[PDB]
């Protein structure tokens, strides 16, 4: 279940290079024959913590003062 | 017994698709094998997934020998 979904949500789910490195190091740390070490179990937790961390999903930002004014006027 | 019905038997699509269900690995990769209509690429995909699992378990027995020499 999660062993196959978390294997493939490392490299197509967009993720920064500081975080893609640990996602790949837990791709290599896990998937080791269903590793049963306690660090592998908390890494099974941690890889789920480190893939649904939201990246490659920015939403459009505005660098003008005029649109900055009126949205907080609506707020 | 599964090899006796495929060795010396025609229809290599039979021979690929019958054993692509029987062995247990990632189900989505089995469905992708069903998606792959190229027969030679299907046989090579089965061989490559077999090679991936074989090198996984050769690394298993290598690290197991590391653990054995480590406990010695």
């Amino acid at each position: 279940s999660d062993l196959e979904a978390l294997r493939k949500k490392i490299e197509e789910v967009g993720m920064p290079e500081a975080v893609k490195t640990k996602a790949l190091k837990e791709l290599d740390r896990l998937e080791r024959m269903q590793q049963g070490s306690p660090e592998a179990t908390v890494a099974r937790t941690y890889l789920d913590w480190l893939t649904e961390v939201p990246w490659s999903k920015a939403d459009p930002e505005v660098l003008d003062i005029n649109h900055t004014r009126q949205v907080l006027d609506e707020d | 017994y599964q090899l006796e019905a495929v060795k010396g038997t025609s229809d290599p699509a039979m021979l690929a698709d019958t054993i692509a269900y029987h062995a247990t690995w990632t189900v989505a990769e089995k469905q992708e094998i069903l998606e792959l209509t190229d027969l030679e690429a299907r046989l090579k995909k089965v061989l490559g997934l077999l090679s991936r699992d074989l090198e996984r378990f050769e690394l298993d027995k290598r690290v197991a020998q590391r653990v054995k020499e480590q406990m010695d």
